[PDB]
Formats: C-alpha cells, structure tokens, sequence
RNA sequence: CGCGGGGUGGAGCAGCCUGGUAGCUCGUCGGGCUCAUAACCCGAAGGUCGUCGGUUCAAAUCCGGCCCCCGCAACCA
RNA sequence: AAAAUGUAAA
RNA sequence: ACGCGUUAAGCGCGCCGCCUGGGGAGUACGGCCGCAAGGCUGAAACUCAAAGGAAUUGACGGGGGCCCGCACAAGCGGUGGAGCAUGUGGUUUAAUUCGAAGCAACGCGAAGAACCUUACCAGGCCUUGACAUGCUAGGGAACCCGGGUGAAAGCCUGGGGUGCCCCGCGAGGGGAGCCCUAGCACAGGUGCUGCAUGGCCGUCGUCAGCUCGUGCCGUGAGGUGUUGGGUUAAGUCCCGCAACGAGCGCAACCCCCGCCGUUAGUUGCCAGCGGUUCGGCCGGGCACUCUAACGGGACUGCCCGCGAAAGCGGGAGGAAGGAGGGGACGACGUCUGGUCAGCAUGGCCCUUACGGCCUGGGCGACACACGUGCUACAAUGCCCACUACAAAGCGAUGCCACCCGGCAACGGGGAGCUAAUCGCAAAAAGGUGGGCCCAGUUCGGAUUGGGGUCUGCAACCCGACCCCAUGAAGCCGGAAUCGCUAGUAAUCGCGGAUCAGC
C-alpha cells in the first residue's frame, strides 16, 4: 500500500478546490469547520441525488453552494419544494446568508464518484462483486471514456478471506500529471464488515 | 536447584523448592498438563500453533532412615566356613550369616579367619543392603507418584490452556475461563486457584454427606 | 473515554490553563495544528481532497 | 586392625618438598557476530584450601588428632 | 579449503 | 513425456525370461551351494495413502556469464568506552495505561504528560447519564443571586422572574419552550478480535520489472511475445525474430535551483543630480539589487572518429550538454507486515459500570542491558573585548522598539507594526585586540549547597531560566559497528510547527 490520491497530486493542474475562496488566519479553522458541515447535510440529504461534487463559495461573508447532480429533480421536488427547505436550513445552520445553486451531471458514467455509488450500492444488495466491475467498467468505458479501472477491497461475497478484487479497460496514466482523472471513493456497508469502493476514470489529457 | 535450559528460552525442564505457608494447600491444583495456544517465539512464518507443559506438585515430605539395625531384630548364625584353613578352619566357627528379620535379607561372610571380622563385614553389607532396598522402594515411589501426577501424553492431557491471541485462559476441570491471561501470567493466579478451591470444597460435603 | 472527553474539551474549564485542542473532525488530541483545528491525519485527507482551499502539495 | 596416597572457585587437575605470592582447562555471567542458535571474538565474576587443634612475625604449604575417598595387605596352621 | 543447525497448526 | 527412429523404443511373427502399490525385504524360515565371507531360491504378519516416471513454473546454490548500489575498495567524521538527554528491555510498584519487535520496533503513535492531557492507580462520587433522537407520569416557568458541607466532583438548600401561546368580563384556566424529580425506549465503552475488515502507511523498490488480447507451438501444466546482438539509469531505444499489438510501469508532462528577457515600482531599491540636521534621510528617479507574474533557453542542433541503425567516445560555441543539481511521483504484487488507540467498521463482551465526574498519585520508579542522541576529553584550543556577512520563517488572544530598575533571569513604563512599514533579531563559525602555557589546566560542566526570576489554581512528587558556590567521570574509547561521492561530509548558527509554560 503505497499508492497517491490522484486529486491531492493534480491540485492546480487538471483539477480544482472543491472550496474556493480566501481566508486570513483568524477564521479559517471555523469557516472550514462549517464548510466541512455544509458537505455533512448536503451528502446526507442528496444520497437520492447522486450528488457528485460540492463547490462551496464564500463572497463577502454570504456563502455560495453550488452541487452538481446527476438527476436533478430529487432536489427541486414538486414545484421545487425541496430545493426550497434545503436553503432553508442551510442559513437555518450557518447563520450567514447563503445561496442555493444546482447543475445536472451531463454523463453519469463518467463521474467516478457516481460510479463508486452505483457499485458499492448493488454489492449492498448481494450483486456479484466480479461480474459487476466488468460491468461498470464496461457502462464507463462504453459511455466514450479514454480509459477506465475499478477496485473493491474487503470480504468479498462475505468470504472470511478478505481481499483485492478489480478490473480495467483501456488507460490509466496515473503516474502522468498532463492526464485528466476522475477519482471517487465509496463505501458499501454489509452485514458482514465494510469494503471499500474506488473508481478511476481518466477523462484524456490535455 | 535443577534447571535444564532449553537454548531458547527456558527451562525444558526446572525444579524448584517453594517454601512457606499454605504452599502445598494452594500450588496443589497445578498437577497436570497445561496447554498453550499463541504463536511461537520460534516461528519462521506467522502460524499458530499448540504447545504443552507438566507441572508435578508433591509435598515436602518428611524422612528418614531408621537408626541402622539394631541387633534385637536380627538372627545371627555362627558356623564353620568352607575350604582353606588347615587344622584351624575345621576347629572354628569363623563363617557369621546375619539375618535382618523384619525384611528376610541375609548376608553371609566367610572372608577372614576371625569371627568378629566377619560380623563386621557382613554388619556392613547388610547396613548398606537394608538402606538401598529402602531407597529403591522411596524411589519407585515417588517416581511413580509423578508419572501419575505429570500426565505421560501432550496437546490432549488435561487442566487448563492459555490463550495468548484470544487473550483467554481457561480451567478445564472447574470450567471456569475468565479470559484475563496477562494478570494470570503475571502470577495474578488466586482468580483461578480460588475459584478450584472452593468447587473442590463442595465435593468435600457431597462425599459424605452425599 | 472518547465522546465524554470530547464534550470535556468544549467545555469552559475551571482553570485557563486544562485547555486543550481536540481535532475538529475526528477527536484526537495530540499533533493538533491549530489553524485547521485538525488533527495530523484529518488534514491529510481532506487536503488531498482538495476541501482545504489554497493548500496544495509542497515541492521543491 | 595394618601400610601408602588424597580432600584447593560448579566439574577436572597444579601450587605443599623450599612458609610471605592461588594457577590451568572447562563451566558460568555481561557485551559482540548472525534473521536466530552454536562455533568464534572481547570483558568479567567466582575459592576464604576436609575438620579440629599446634608451630610461626606469618600456614593451602610445617606438626598432632579426627572425618570422608582411594590403592595395597591380611600368610603358616 | 573456511563454516554445523532451524521441531510442531492454516 | 524425455526421447527412439533400417544399430527402433516403428509395423509384424516365433520362442525364453520377468513385473503386478510403498515400507517390511532381497529380510525370515526351509532347501541347495561355499573353507569362509557369503550366494541361489525366496515369504508373512504389520504399517502407510502414498511410493514413483517425465515434464512445467518458480525459489534456491559455499553453479556459470553479463551488468549494478557508499557493497567492498580509496577516503574524512563518527557510535561502541565517559557524564548527561531521551526511546526500549527488564526489574519494581497501588499503578508504573496501551501499542510498536531484526532489516522495515527502540528522539517511533507523542508536532508539547505538573493538574488538564489520560486510556493506569488509591479514594470521594453519579446512574436516562458528559453527548444524540424521542416517549411518559407530580408537571413547575427562562435565567441571574445565595446558603451549605466538601479535596473538588458531589449532596443538601434559601430568594425570584412578577416572560411567553390560545384569549378569557372573571378568583383559575390548557399550549410551547428549556430547565425539573422520578420511569421506558436507548445512549456509552481508548473492553476483545489488524488472524473477520475499509482507509491510510511501512517494506522488497525508484528495482525494472509485471501482464493482457489474438495468433502460433505443446496431450497438458505452459511456452512463444518478454527471447537474441547493440545500447541505456530504465522491458531506454535500435536491429533481429512465429509472432502482431496493447495496458500498468520507465521517461516526459509539475514544483525548486542556475542564465537571459517582457511586464511591475511600494512598505523594495539608489546609479547621476538637488537638500544634507554627514541618515535611502527629504526632494526625486526605476537603472541596477530585490520582490513575483508571464516568457526565452538545450535540440546529440554543430564538428571529429566509430556505427547497420540506436547511439557510444571525444571537440567547439555556451550561465548551463548528452538525465545540469534537487524535489514531487512508488508497477503486478510480497511480507497472515503496522494500526479496531486518529477515524471507520462485522462479530464478541460490560450495564448504579468494562459507562461518567472529581481530588491526589502514576505514565519521570532503578541491582541492571540496549537503540538513538547531546556535551566533552582541549593550543587547527578555551575565555573576555570589539567589529562584520546570511537565507528562511513567525508575530494586534501577539511580537516588542527604546528609556528606567536589576550582576542577571526579569520587572516597571512605554513607541511602532494587523506588518517587503514595525518587531522577535543577537546570526555563529569569521575578523581584530588582550589573557591562558600543555597542567585533570581559565580543558570539561555532570553532581550538589545556598539565593531568586517567569508561566500557571497550583512547580513536593515533576517545569524551564538566573546568580553564588560546588567542580564528578572524562588524556580520544575492547570486541564490534555507522554516515557520506560535491556545495556532499565535517563544522557553524537561525527559524518554525506543537505550545500557558517546558
Ligand atoms: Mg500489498
Ligand atoms: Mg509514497
Ligand atoms: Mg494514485
Ligand atoms: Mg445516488
Ligand atoms: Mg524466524
Ligand atoms: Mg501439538
Ligand atoms: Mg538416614
Ligand atoms: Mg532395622
Ligand atoms: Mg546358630
Ligand atoms: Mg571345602
Ligand atoms: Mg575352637
Ligand atoms: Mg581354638
Ligand atoms: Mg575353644
Ligand atoms: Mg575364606
Ligand atoms: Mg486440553
Ligand atoms: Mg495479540
Ligand atoms: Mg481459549
Ligand atoms: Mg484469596
Ligand atoms: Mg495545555
Ligand atoms: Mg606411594
Ligand atoms: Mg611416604
Ligand atoms: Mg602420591
Ligand atoms: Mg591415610
Ligand atoms: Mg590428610
Ligand atoms: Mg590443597
Ligand atoms: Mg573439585
Ligand atoms: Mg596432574
Ligand atoms: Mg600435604
Ligand atoms: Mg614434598
Ligand atoms: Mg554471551
Ligand atoms: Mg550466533
Ligand atoms: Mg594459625
Ligand atoms: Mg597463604
Ligand atoms: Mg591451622
Ligand atoms: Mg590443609
Ligand atoms: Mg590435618
Ligand atoms: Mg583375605
Ligand atoms: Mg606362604
Ligand atoms: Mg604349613
Ligand atoms: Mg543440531
Ligand atoms: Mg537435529
Ligand atoms: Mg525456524
Ligand atoms: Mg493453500
Ligand atoms: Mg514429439
Ligand atoms: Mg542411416
Ligand atoms: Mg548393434
Ligand atoms: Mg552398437
Ligand atoms: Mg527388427
Ligand atoms: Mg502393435
Ligand atoms: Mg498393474
Ligand atoms: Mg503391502
Ligand atoms: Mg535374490
Ligand atoms: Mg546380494
Ligand atoms: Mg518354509
Ligand atoms: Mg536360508
Ligand atoms: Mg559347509
Ligand atoms: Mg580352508
Ligand atoms: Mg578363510
Ligand atoms: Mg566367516
Ligand atoms: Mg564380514
Ligand atoms: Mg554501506
Ligand atoms: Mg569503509
Ligand atoms: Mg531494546
Ligand atoms: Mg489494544
Ligand atoms: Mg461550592
Ligand atoms: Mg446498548
Ligand atoms: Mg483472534
Ligand atoms: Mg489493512
Ligand atoms: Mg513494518
Ligand atoms: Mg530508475
Ligand atoms: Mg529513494
Ligand atoms: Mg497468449
Ligand atoms: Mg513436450
Ligand atoms: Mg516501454
Ligand atoms: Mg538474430
Ligand atoms: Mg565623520
Ligand atoms: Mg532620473
Ligand atoms: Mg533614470
Ligand atoms: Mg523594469
Ligand atoms: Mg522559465
Ligand atoms: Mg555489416
Ligand atoms: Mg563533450
Ligand atoms: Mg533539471
Ligand atoms: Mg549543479
Ligand atoms: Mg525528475
Ligand atoms: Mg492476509
Ligand atoms: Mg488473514
Ligand atoms: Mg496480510
Ligand atoms: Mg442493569
Ligand atoms: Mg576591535
Ligand atoms: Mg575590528
Ligand atoms: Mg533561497
Ligand atoms: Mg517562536
Ligand atoms: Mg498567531
Ligand atoms: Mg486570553
Ligand atoms: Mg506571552
Ligand atoms: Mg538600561
Ligand atoms: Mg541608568
Ligand atoms: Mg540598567
Ligand atoms: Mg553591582
Ligand atoms: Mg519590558
Ligand atoms: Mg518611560
Ligand atoms: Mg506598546
Ligand atoms: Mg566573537
Ligand atoms: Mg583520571
Ligand atoms: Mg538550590
Ligand atoms: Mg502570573
Ligand atoms: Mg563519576
Ligand atoms: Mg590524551
Ligand atoms: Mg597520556
Ligand atoms: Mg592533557
Ligand atoms: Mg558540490
């Protein structure tokens, strides 16, 4: 076990801060403590969602949560209803003015941390772990990806041996910076233990 | 005062004369096999595996040899002995044959011409006959009180196991297993040896009175 | 020891002096960096992540 | 009963003749090598000389008694 | 030419 | 299968000999031969679930060939010995909380243990709890004040506000909220299992490796490709090839350093002038230095030799040349590696306690052993005086100029800076001057006595710092062992994270 986060290693280069904006020394630690709050709600409540990234920005105190989503109307509702109480307690918490914001996710199979979901998700159902990777890697790869790879640690089947258990197709340049990847982490809780869930989807370089 | 050390570590086998007070009453129950599970000090790869000791807890007995003979419990034949001598030999009941009653043992001496010589040579051969047919029999005693109380077979024979991975240890025969080994092998042994005691007490009422 | 301790932290003490920082995520209180309030290991991960703004991958 | 020898660090032996000064090999303990054990290398501890007396400024050493061990002797009838 | 050994449970 | 193949192990016929699982056993008995040694013939009980043949893939070799690394060698400085610091073993203790174990545990989790931290210990305590979501019954009202006993926690207990919602002419009434006393769901556990797990990390290893697709060979495991010659730090490229390609690796893409440029001119800078109260100090200016954002630059491009190519060896011009120096980056996998105690988490267990609070103790113990460290043993030295030259960082809960008091630690005052303004800040080796005389010393600074400063509720256990006195071992370290190949080692100081302080 020796291997980098592929978004910690590409900060500034083919990838951006999923917080943005400037902090002096005397607040950082409490508008993170929120920030970090903000991510706690919004993950929890969106499950439905397929929420797949959440870029919070701070203006002149006012926040400004923008989410993006792979089917949107779970978080309007009915004549955006939903997406109403969800401001709503957003402001209720951070006592500062905030700001509702959501775009859809284009192409569900190329967000890896929606990947990561949708199989941690089935092997909560007792889906076959082996035959599932091959088929996320294919939905990944067959939705026009330059290259595609997914990795499930943990008691397998529910088999006393835990172990590695993956699959890929075409590229992972994981060592070259000039790449664009997709990282997402997942994790699928069980009757019998806890395995983890990572995707890789490499989006071609740039 | 015996300690044949094993290379690493022990101790294949150590004796030890423990003095004091409720010694024998409380280190009594150790008699027997005790089986450990951990992995070895001594394992090449990383497997588990089972091992056993005996521990043997007899006495400290009193003993002691009788006061040598003692000429009440002892016949004593006076005779003339056998071969070489010429006219004295025939003439003179020189051949002593003493014999120790209470055990039937005889000794018979004929060596020199004088009779007190020979009483005295077979007085020392049946001192040293007497004490070494006592000896033997203390010995094959408390040699065959151990082969008893150690238990001959391992892996299978008896009393308690130590587990170190499960952290348990556990006594067989009470079927107590109170799993805190780390004070029991600090020698925190009175939450097992109480626990015996009193069960045992209890087929001390149900044996009489029951 | 572990929730209860967390709530002795938040808690204004009876001396100034038995303040101590506790880690703001996941409860540690040693190697505490103070302008995170986060732990060694807290913020590691979520710099990695990407959730600390600004803070990037040294070199050089 | 008689004659000769012996008892000295845990084991096995020097030192006694010629009084002053305790040695050897092994074992043991601590530190090295080695993944580890041994072999190997470095350093250390350990006896108040069987037991009583006596000689002497001084006794393992010389002298007397006793105890234990060893060898020899014990013939003529 | 140096230089012995490694018990017993995945 | 290896192989055999008109000298068959092929295709056929004739005849003799022989085998029928391993051990027991070529043994026993009997018989025949022999001078003997022994030979020929030749069992059984018993026991095992295999023994065995070829071939495959690894690993291994005190096998071979080719390469490589501070591996040896060549070198400079060290540990091991001394005193101290710290981590560990061990022993000790009421407890000396737990984990880490050769490399890859041992100044490691600890980037801050007096209380706190704290998971241990003795003791006084609490029981729907220090925290979460709810559900009850006497149902009071928020919340400030107090008595009280106490080491605190705790337990007992005295005054109030004269709130709020429905809205009732009304004397009261029912709502909500938080608190309140019991009760029920439940919380809680740093209790076990890293050998039930995720995550993250160490390691072989920055080593050049590891594999897939299809095809072809093989009864098959599998092989071919990946091999071969050249070359490279590199499965790096080249040529060859029953193989043709592809992926994860290597390289590149990223940061920092070295050269030049464009843009920028304060709080930075000062080259020529002006003012000079001989100071970047005012006026003044962006040139240089700097600061920091975008570029340029190096391509084996050029020359010689070799070469089939790849490239190798030299040459030049260049701040820099064949990877310029440094960092970031760690393949398929291996170690039942590490960690359930950062967090997560399946199963297991504790429930007026295996949960919780507090006071005090302990994690700092000391017959001993080790790891890592600091300071030394001195003259290429040490002390005092004076005087220079740094980069990186930190600081409006803070850093502190400068006067004042104090031998000092520091205290009292007090200017500035939220800072390329102002400050911590003195750089230290260096340089100059004076002293020391080869001594257990003006080397050395452990030990201890006395007297104080600061932070803190509080420094007995247990802090750092100052002053006087004390002035130990130590004369260069047995066996053995470590680092480093160029701005490196050695040496010298400075800063920061944690943090009341250390
Ligand atoms: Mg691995
Ligand atoms: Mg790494
Ligand atoms: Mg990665
Ligand atoms: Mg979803
Ligand atoms: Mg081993
Ligand atoms: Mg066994
Ligand atoms: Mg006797
Ligand atoms: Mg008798
Ligand atoms: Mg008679
Ligand atoms: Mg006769
Ligand atoms: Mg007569
Ligand atoms: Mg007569
Ligand atoms: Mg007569
Ligand atoms: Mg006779
Ligand atoms: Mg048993
Ligand atoms: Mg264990
Ligand atoms: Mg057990
Ligand atoms: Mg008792
Ligand atoms: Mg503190
Ligand atoms: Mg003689
Ligand atoms: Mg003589
Ligand atoms: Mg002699
Ligand atoms: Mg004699
Ligand atoms: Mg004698
Ligand atoms: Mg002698
Ligand atoms: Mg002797
Ligand atoms: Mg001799
Ligand atoms: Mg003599
Ligand atoms: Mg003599
Ligand atoms: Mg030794
Ligand atoms: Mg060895
Ligand atoms: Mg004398
Ligand atoms: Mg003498
Ligand atoms: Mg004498
Ligand atoms: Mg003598
Ligand atoms: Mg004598
Ligand atoms: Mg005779
Ligand atoms: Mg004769
Ligand atoms: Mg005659
Ligand atoms: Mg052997
Ligand atoms: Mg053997
Ligand atoms: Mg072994
Ligand atoms: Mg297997
Ligand atoms: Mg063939
Ligand atoms: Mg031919
Ligand atoms: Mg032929
Ligand atoms: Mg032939
Ligand atoms: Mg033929
Ligand atoms: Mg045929
Ligand atoms: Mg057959
Ligand atoms: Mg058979
Ligand atoms: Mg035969
Ligand atoms: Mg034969
Ligand atoms: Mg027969
Ligand atoms: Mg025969
Ligand atoms: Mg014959
Ligand atoms: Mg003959
Ligand atoms: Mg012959
Ligand atoms: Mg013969
Ligand atoms: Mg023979
Ligand atoms: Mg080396
Ligand atoms: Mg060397
Ligand atoms: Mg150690
Ligand atoms: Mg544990
Ligand atoms: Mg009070
Ligand atoms: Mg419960
Ligand atoms: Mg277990
Ligand atoms: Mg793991
Ligand atoms: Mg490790
Ligand atoms: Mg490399
Ligand atoms: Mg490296
Ligand atoms: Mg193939
Ligand atoms: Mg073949
Ligand atoms: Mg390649
Ligand atoms: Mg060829
Ligand atoms: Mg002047
Ligand atoms: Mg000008
Ligand atoms: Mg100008
Ligand atoms: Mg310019
Ligand atoms: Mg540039
Ligand atoms: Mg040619
Ligand atoms: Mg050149
Ligand atoms: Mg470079
Ligand atoms: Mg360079
Ligand atoms: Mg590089
Ligand atoms: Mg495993
Ligand atoms: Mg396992
Ligand atoms: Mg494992
Ligand atoms: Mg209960
Ligand atoms: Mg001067
Ligand atoms: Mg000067
Ligand atoms: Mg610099
Ligand atoms: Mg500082
Ligand atoms: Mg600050
Ligand atoms: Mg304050
Ligand atoms: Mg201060
Ligand atoms: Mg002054
Ligand atoms: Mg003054
Ligand atoms: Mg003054
Ligand atoms: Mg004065
Ligand atoms: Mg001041
Ligand atoms: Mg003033
Ligand atoms: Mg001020
Ligand atoms: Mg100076
Ligand atoms: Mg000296
Ligand atoms: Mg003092
Ligand atoms: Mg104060
Ligand atoms: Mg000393
Ligand atoms: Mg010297
Ligand atoms: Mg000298
Ligand atoms: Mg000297
Ligand atoms: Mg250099």
């Amino acid at each position: 076990g020796n291997k980098i986060h592929p978004i910690g290693f590409r900060l500034g280069i083919t990838r951006d801060w999923e917080s943005r904006w400037y902090a002096g020394k005397k607040q950082y630690r409490h508008l993170l403590l929120e920030d970090q709050r903000i991510r706690g709600l919004l993950e929890k409540e969106l499950y439905s969602a397929g929420l797949a990234r959440v870029d919070i920005e701070r203006a002149a105190d006012n926040v400004a949560v923008t989410v993006h989503v792979a089917k949107p109307g779970v978080v309007i509702g009915r004549g955006g209803e939903r997406i109403r109480v969800l401001r709503e307690e957003l402001a209720k918490l951070t006592g500062k003015n905030v700001a509702l914001n959501v775009q859809e996710v284009q192409n569900p199979n190329l967000s890896a941390p929606l990947v990561a979901q949708r199989v941690a998700e089935q092997i909560e159902r007792r889906f076959a772990v082996r035959r599932a990777i091959k088929q996320a890697v294919q939905r990944v790869m067959e939705s026009g990806a330059k290259g595609a790879k997914v990795i499930v640690s943990g008691r397998i089947g529910g088999a006393e041996q835990a172990r590695t258990e993956w699959a890929a197709q075409g590229r992972v340049p994981l060592h070259t910076l000039r790449a664009n990847i997709d990282y997402g982490f997942a994790l699928a809780r069980t009757t019998y233990g806890v395995l983890g869930v990572k995707a890789y989807i490499f989006l071609g370089e740039v | 005062m015996s300690a044949s050390e094993g290379e690493h570590g022990g101790y294949k086998e150590i004796i030890a004369k423990i003095s004091g007070d409720g010694v024998y009453g409380r280190l009594k129950f150790e008699s027997g096999g005790h089986r450990v599970q951990r992995v070895p000090a001594t394992e090449s790869q990383g497997r588990i595996h089972t091992s056993a000791c005996t521990v043997a807890v007899m006495p400290e007995l009193p003993d002691a040899e009788l006061p040598d003979i003692n000429p009440a419990d002892l016949r004593i034949d006076t005779f003339r002995s056998s071969g070489a001598g010429g006219q004295h030999v025939n003439t003179t009941d020189s051949a002593i044959r003493i014999t120790h009653l209470p055990t039937g043992i005889v000794v018979e001496c004929q060596d020199e011409r004088s009779q007190h010589k020979n009483k005295a040579k077979a007085l020392s051969v049946l001192g040293a006959r007497i004490h070494a047919a006592e000896m033997a029999k203390r010995q094959q005693a408390e040699a065959s009180t151990r082969r008893n109380l150690l238990g001959s077979g391992d892996r299978s024979d008896r009393n308690r196991t130590y587990n170190f991975p499960q952290g348990r240890v556990t006594d067989h025969r009470i079927n107590l297993t109170l799993y805190r080994l780390d004070e029991v092998m600090e020698g925190k042994l009175d939450m097992l040896i109480e626990p015996i005691i009193q069960e045992h007490q209890a087929d001390q009422l149900a044996a009489l009175s029951e | 020891a572990r929730k209860a301790l967390i709530e002795k932290a938040k808690r204004t003490p009876k001396f100034k002096v038995r303040a101590y920082t506790r880690c703001v995520r996941c409860g540690r209180a040693r190697s505490v960096y103070r302008f995170f309030g986060l732990c060694r290991i807290c913020l590691r991960e979520l710099a990695h992540k990407g959730q600390l703004p600004g803070v990037r991958k040294a070199s050089w």
